[PDB]
């Protein structure tokens, strides 16, 4: 089944060729400077990172709500994330898939870069997962199927995503996944070397400074599925170094409640040996799609959003943020002097 | 239990990406 090249495979191939045509046009001529800060009313912070924050905003002219990522150019420079930030915007403006958050506008001012994306009101998978404890296998399977199709899409465009984790997956009003955080996404044919990601999710080849490819995203998928079904990651400790020792050791233990199909899938994803890792073999993504654990999954129905979600987030009208944690707010200051102009000229 | 060890650990909150 995993090797068989049936008519279904040709349909996927057909779809992906058209998707690549659309992507390359936007890749080669990126949208730039498509809004201004004063067009948006800033409401509330939805998340924070090392070099900025994401805030709920309201677009004045339409009344639509969006999630606006505000990046401090000076902080980006100090953390040596200039190229990664250029990658993030150039890639996100060019992609189009039902499980990828849309970038609606982007622009910059003297101080900051801005990416205005669709607001996804159901909150982070992380929040729901921690609160509930763990997801059932059918629940985790539903989410995992979306990541599988999303990685099939991204990878066909020569993109590596490199930051899969529940914190970067939002749940929409239909209970479907929206992948956010393209900060480490990169278009690369062949090999790359940057040590980036999140410790619990890093493939062993990343931590061992080997040079790596899209197979790191499949390993990260193994970590995500494990964490969703177990309630904890397959490699955890109090400090990152300790996590890395676990990751490289080649040993993984599964909760006693894991189905034997689930265990088998995870052994093939959390496979240190690249000649053996699912997603990285002659059959590519089909080794995953045709695994026993996914027997009940109808891939076309998932793509079409026809499958009933295992839960719908509580929705209390537009602009409601009760699915998100509260963060300290800080006034956006725009310097009277342009910072780091040369470095971000293409943004 | 592994779950109890996880809940008692310092990494059950949001995990930051590593840059440098
Ligand atoms: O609030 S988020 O940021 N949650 C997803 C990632 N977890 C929070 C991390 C935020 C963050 C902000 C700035 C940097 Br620099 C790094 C991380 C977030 C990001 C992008 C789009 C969103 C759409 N709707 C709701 C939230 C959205």
């Amino acid at each position: 089944a995993a090797a068989k090249k049936g008519s279904e495979q040709e349909s996927v191939k057909e779809f992906l060729a058209k998707a690549k045509e659309d992507f390359l046009k936007k890749w080669e001529s990126p949208a730039q400077n498509t809004a201004h800060l004063d067009q948006f009313e800033r409401i509330k912070t939805l998340g924070t990172g090392s070099f900025g924050r994401v805030m709920l905003v309201k677009h004045k002219e339409t009344g639509n709500h969006y999630a606006m990522k505000i990046l401090d150019k000076q902080k980006v420079v100090k953390l040596k994330q200039i190229e990664h930030t250029l990658n993030e915007k150039r890639i996100l403006q060019a992609v189009n898939f039902p499980f990828l958050v849309k970038l609606e506008f982007s622009f910059k001012d003297n101080s900051n870069l801005y990416m205005v994306m669709e607001y996804v009101p159901g909150g982070e998978m992380f929040s729901h997962l921690r609160r509930i404890g763990r997801f059932s296998e059918p629940h985790a399977r539903f989410y995992a199927a979306q990541i599988v199709l999303t990685f099939e899409y991204l990878h066909s465009l020569d993109l590596i995503y490199r930051d899969l984790k529940p914190e970067n997956l939002l749940i929409d009003q239909q209970g479907y996944i929206q992948v956010t955080d393209f900060g480490f996404a990169k278009r690369v044919k062949g090999r790359t070397w940057t040590l980036c990601g999140t410790p619990e999710y890093l493939a062993p080849e990343i931590i061992l400074s080997k040079g790596y490819n899209k197979a790191v995203d499949w390993w990260a998928l193994g970590v995500l599925i494990y964490e969703m079904a177990a309630g904890y990651p397959p490699f955890f400790a109090d400090q990152p170094i300790q996590i890395y020792e676990k990751i490289v050791s080649g040993k993984v233990r599964f909760p006693s409640h894991f189905s034997s199909d689930l265990k088998d899938l995870l052994r093939n994803l959390l496979q240190v040996d690249l000649t053996k890792r699912f997603g990285n073999l002659k059959n590519g993504v089909n080794d995953i799609k045709n695994h026993k654990w996914f027997a009940t999954t109808d891939w076309i129905a998932i793509y079409q959003r026809k499958v009933e979600a295992p839960f719908i987030p509580k929705f209390k009208g537009p602009g409601d943020t009760s699915n998100f944690d509260d963060y300290e707010e800080e006034e956006i200051r725009v310097s009277i002097n342009e910072k780091c102009g040369k470095e971000f000229s293409e943004f | 239990t592994t779950y109890a060890d996880f809940i008692a650990s310092g990494r059950t909150g949001r995990r930051n990406a590593i840059h440098d």
